[PDB]
RNA sequence: CCGGCCGGGAACUCAAAGGAGACUGCCAGUGAUAAACUGGAGGAAGGUGGGGAUGACGUCAAGUCAUCAUGGCCCUUACGACCAGGGCUACACACGUGCUACAAUGGCGCAUACAAAGAGAAGCGACCUCGCGAGAGCAAGCGGACCUCAUAAAGUGCGUCGUAGUCCGGAUUGGAGUCUGCAACUCGACUCCAUGAAGUCGGAAUCGCUAGUAAUCGUGGAUCAGAAUGCCACGGUGAAUAC
């Protein structure tokens, strides 16, 4: 699904970990009752994809933003794909 | 020593146990009328002391969890009549025609992909 | 029987009775009864004067009523007057929380016809 | 005094590296509180099988997951050693200590 | 039932009297599976109707029921064009299965406070043929018996 | 309605507008921050706020104040 | 279209797996990724060593993969030397170290991979598609098989409007799970588009 | 320490691997002495026991070049690429699919009994505390039959309402707030106070369902920072009817 699509996505996941969680939790204690000194939050000038959430969620193979699991970390057109073809470990069409 | 029948149905698992003495019965350490003896069913649980007598008899200590209000007394019942068990299979075949033996088969059916639920058909419009 | 405003309810429980004031909401007249050292399901009869204008005082303490509406209105004209969005939407009959308008914004856009 | 959490999807199989561990211990040492089935937590996945559209289609797949405990009472240094080195079984997931 | 006949589950005959038929009255009364609350409403009814008309519970309410009772019904029958109502003698099990859920619906459709009240008013207007429900007997007879004509 | 802990505005806007308070002044004052909380210190301006195609002028003014730069610049042409 | 993968439907039952590792929601993903890239490198690599199925097992912060081949001297190259050049990189992609078995493919022709790709190669190297379809069947039936299908799809020789075309010899019983059935895939790159190819090998029961 | 809680106990409930069991096979009637049906027996299960998966050759040039792949075609300093703000959320209308009601088989207060099935470390979050509240600070346990999410709701008991546009119904809107997120203006969810539309059961017409089903009642999950009346899954209670 169109590669600058993807590298988009892989410069998010890049700088959502160059900054976010390390550069970021100053803003964690930084707002909560430690009240005071604006400069504070308004620090938030940082890249902007630096921030986790701005990440969609792709199949791992095709790029399809849209059908996603977290297990397989694929979307349902490959995965069951994957799971027919076995390679899908522990996977089988199951009934109840 | 303690003669025992299990007795299940629909998601319910009841232990009954029996010993010749009183017509007084225990569930889950609770009076029949305590634990739904007041309720939709309460007058069932006796059932299975019909055409086989009683009224102090027998003694009946139970535990029974799963299920509902009637799910749990269905158990017990079946419980009862699988306990009825140890004093012979001469009672024990109009305990059949009482319809008391009988293992209650019936479950809740699966919600199924394309349905509101079960059977439950998401109603269509042609145009 | 009066209490509060031009509004003069009464002739059932007492904590359903003041809601008929404009500004309680059940917990308001929890709030009054009970401020007012009464018990929220009696009646009005034996509901002695003496207690009546004690609460007339407890409802007094909030802007209820017609003060209430032209406190309330005029709100409603400051969004028209700055002429931001929830305010052109007020003076345009269209709903402004953000309900969808393609279709069901009716009870706001009020009965159809054309 | 020391029981192994066995999990693997497998089942014809991961009760044959329990049977195989429990075995490897009643020979050498012993004592081995025989082994515990428990639990077989099974995920469901449920996913739309058509490419473009049609919501009523869909395949529903399963991962079943199966445990068994073990427990060893008596830890002998031989029986220490039969599991140490006496062990195999790729796919089967083994915990050691809790 | 293009083949398949069949017979009938027999439900389990009223918990407080030992009958099979307030078994059908309950379900058919009953609604959103609310058995519990269900079977409260029937004997608040027959309680009131037990005393209110004094002659006892059960045989109460049969003549009650022995009014609404239908005999012959119109079973339609659409052939060359014509819809052609055909009068048909009606099952004596059938016989109260409306009966009951002419009462029960009747009393539905009423103005008295609670359904104890409605169910007890129309078991007792039709003690005495003159409700709505007895009236729908004075119209499936009417309906039927016209269409005598045909046999 | 929000933030609780620290209402929020853009930098290069909020020294947009200090490049006219000590200054006075100038034309418009161009910001795509619809975002931003207007501030007391803002009462009296013109800020040109964009809306898609261009950037609408609104004076600021004496309750315009818990109100969104954005509140003030339809988005929809609708007619 | 409308038919449960045959292979898939299977697996419980009759027919392997092509992974076997156990991990757990975490690294679950980050595996199948792995694998998916692993094969992915592999076959483009033994294109032309007629392999027909590669196995993935992670044993404990390792990596085992074995590699069904009908050319088994071919991948493992001059003593030993290419399956070193392999296990390298297959560990490059792997995150960690790499094992590498070569298991051998005993009568070619009954396996469905091995078949669909040579008949997808034919193509593209040019022969009638009928011929193709009815050689692959042949000796197929021939060395044991109790039945095979193989159908192709589009444009089938040159066609503006595509079909498909078929050919089921022997027995074939899709329904019944027991029975042994080996089903694969290709796709023919041609100069006037893309043929599917599908076969079905019925080799036994129970 | 009246907590299966500690000794223990291998009975039972369960857990999950393997086994037996149901075949019209047994009695009988019906039918050609057949196939079958029918009723009876015993039995947890009688007549493919219940549900599921499984969808033949083929029909509609049926749908998918936007999942991916791919023949041909077209753009290539633009049909590609980066960024901001908007838009996909517009609103005279119409149609489909749903959700909530019109209420006493009900509303409300209080007390209280009984499920199943899943989810969890960049997570589930107990406790304690503060806040009417959504939530907040602090902080244990748990990769989990352990710990957390999590106190099921229908229901049952008492009381209250008394058939009214009502103590039924919650729309819309003002006010003030909470959490996520760089960011809640357009357009997020939720909360506190106030507000209280339509609606008294719905024309023509039309849909679902044959039993643990319909109806009703809560519970969980995928996607997901956040965002479910949808979707998928779960048990509770539990019918009417078939000539
Ligand atoms: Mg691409
Ligand atoms: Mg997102
Ligand atoms: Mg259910
Ligand atoms: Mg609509
Ligand atoms: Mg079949
Ligand atoms: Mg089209
Ligand atoms: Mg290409
Ligand atoms: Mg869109
Ligand atoms: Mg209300
Ligand atoms: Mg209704």
């Amino acid at each position: 699904a169109k590669q600058s699509m993807k590298a988009r996505e892989v410069k998010r996941v890049a700088l959502a970990d160059k900054y976010f969680a390390k550069r970021a939790e100053l803003k964690a204690i930084i707002s909560d009752v430690n009240a005071r000194w604006n400069a504070v939050l308004k620090l938030q000038t940082l890249p902007r994809d630096s921030s986790p959430s701005r990440q969609r969620n792709r199949c791992r193979q095709t790029g399809r933003p849209h059908g996603f699991l977290r297990k397989f970390g694929l979307s349902r057109i490959k995965v069951r794909e994957a799971a027919m073809r076995g390679e899908i470990p522990g996977l089988k069409k199951a009934s109840w | 020593n303690q003669y025992y029948g299990t007795g299940r149905r629909k998601s319910s698992a009841a232990r009954v146990f029996i010993k010749p003495g009183n017509g007084k019965i225990v569930i889950n350490q609770r009076s029949l009328e305590q634990y739904f003896g007041r309720e939709t069913a309460r007058m069932v649980v006796r059932q299975p002391l019909e055409l086989v007598d009683m009224v102090e008899k027998l003694d009946l200590y139970i535990t029974v969890k799963g299920g509902g209000i009637s799910g749990q007394a269905g158990a017990i019942r079946h419980g009862i009549t699988r306990a009825l068990m140890e004093y012979d299979e001469s009672l024990r075949s109009e305990l059949r025609k009482a319809g008391f033996v009988t293992r209650d088969a019936r479950q809740v059916e699966r919600k199924k992909v394309g349905l509101r639920k079960a059977r439950r058909r998401p109603q269509f419009s042609k145009r | 029987a009066r209490i509060a405003g031009i509004n003069i309810p009464d002739h059932k429980h007492a904590v359903i009775a003041l809601t008929s004031i404009y500004g309680v909401g059940k917990t308001r007249s929890k709030a009054i009864l009970a401020a007012a050292g009464i018990a929220e399901d009696v009646k009005i009869s034996e509901l002695s004067e003496g207690q009546i204008d004690t609460l007339r005082d407890e409802v007094a303490k909030f802007v209820v009523e017609g003060d209430l509406r032209r406190e309330i209105s005029m709100s409603i004209k400051r969004l028209m007057d700055l002429g931001c969005y929830r305010g052109l939407r007020h003076r345009r009959g269209l709903p402004v929380r953000g309900q969808r308008t393609k279709t069901n914004a009716r009870t706001r856009k009020g009965p159809r016809k054309p | 005094r020391i029981r192994i959490r066995l999990k693997a999807f497998d089942h014809r199989l991961i009760d044959q590296a329990t049977a195989e561990i429990v075995e490897t211990a009643k020979r050498t040492g012993a004592q081995v509180r025989g082994p515990i089935p428990l639990p077989t937590r099974k995920e469901r996945f449920t996913v739309l099988i058509s490419p473009h559209v049609n919501k009523d289609a869909r395949d529903q797949y399963e991962i079943r997951t199966h445990l068994r405990l073990v427990d060893i009472v008596e830890p002998t240094e031989k029986t220490v050693d039969a599991l140490m080195r006496l062990d195999l079984a790729a796919g089967v997931d083994v915990q050691i200590s809790l | 039932p293009r083949r398949r006949v069949i017979g009938q589950r027999k439900i389990l005959p009223d918990p407080k009297f030992g009958s099979e038929l307030l078994a059908k009255f309950v379900n058919i009364l009953m609604v959103d599976g609310k058995k519990s609350t269900a079977e409260s409403i029937v004997y608040s009814a027959l309680e009131t109707l037990a005393q209110r008309s004094g002659k006892s519970e059960l045989e109460a309410f049969e003549v009650a029921l022995e009014n609404v009772r239908p005999t012959v019904e119109v079973k339609s029958r659409r052939v060359g064009g014509s819809t052609y109502q055909v009068p048909v003698e009606v099952r004596p099990v059938r016989r109260n299965a409306l009966a009951m859920r002419w009462i029960v619906e009747a009393a539905r459709k009423r103005g008295d406070k609670s359904m104890a009240l409605r169910l007890a008013n129309e078991l007792s207007d039709a003690a005495e043929n003159k409700g709505t429900a007895v009236k729908k007997r004075e119209d499936v007879h009417r309906m039927a018996e016209a269409n005598k004509a045909f046999a | 309605r929000s933030l609780k802990k620290g209402p929020f505005i853009d930098l290069h806007l909020l020294k947009k507008v200090e490049k006219a308070v000590e200054s006075g002044d100038k034309k418009p004052l161009r910001t795509w921050s619809r975002r931003s909380t207007i501030f007391p210190n803002m009462i009296g301006l013109t800020i040109a706020v964009h809306n898609g195609r261009q950037h609408v002028p609104v004076f600021v003014t004496d309750e315009m104040v818990g109100h969104k730069l954005g509140e003030f610049a339809p988005t929809r042409t609708y007619r | 279209g409308q038919k449960v993968h045959p292979n898939g439907i299977r697996l419980g039952i009759v027919k392997p797996w092509n992974s076997t590792w156990f991990a757990n929601t975490k690294e679950f993903a980050d595996n199948l990724d792995s694998d998916f890239k692993v094969r992915q490198y592999l076959t483009k690599e033994l294109a032309k060593a007629s392999v027909s199925r590669i196995v993935i097992e992670r044993p404990a912060k390792s990596i085992r993969v074995t590699i069904h081949t009908a050319r088994p001297g071919i991948v493992i190259g001059k003593k030993g030397e290419d399956v070193e050049k392999l296990r390298k990189v297959v560990a490059d992609i792997a995150g960690v170290p790499a094992q590498i078995n070569i298991a051998e493919v005993r009568k070619p022709e009954l396996d469905a991979k091995l078949v669909a790709d040579s008949i997808t190669s034919q193509l593209e190297r040019r022969v009638m598609f009928r011929r193709a379809m009815k050689r692959a069947v042949q000796n197929a039936m021939r060395l044991g098989a109790k039945g095979i299908k193989v159908e192709v799809s589009g444009r089938l020789g040159g066609a503006e409007i595509a079909r498909t075309e078929w050919y089921r010899e022997g027995r074939v019983p899709l329904h019944t799970l027991r029975a042994d059935i080996d089903y694969n895939t290709s796709e023919a790159h041609t100069t006037y588009g893309v043929i599917g190819v599908k076969v079905w090998i019925f080799k036994g029961e129970i």
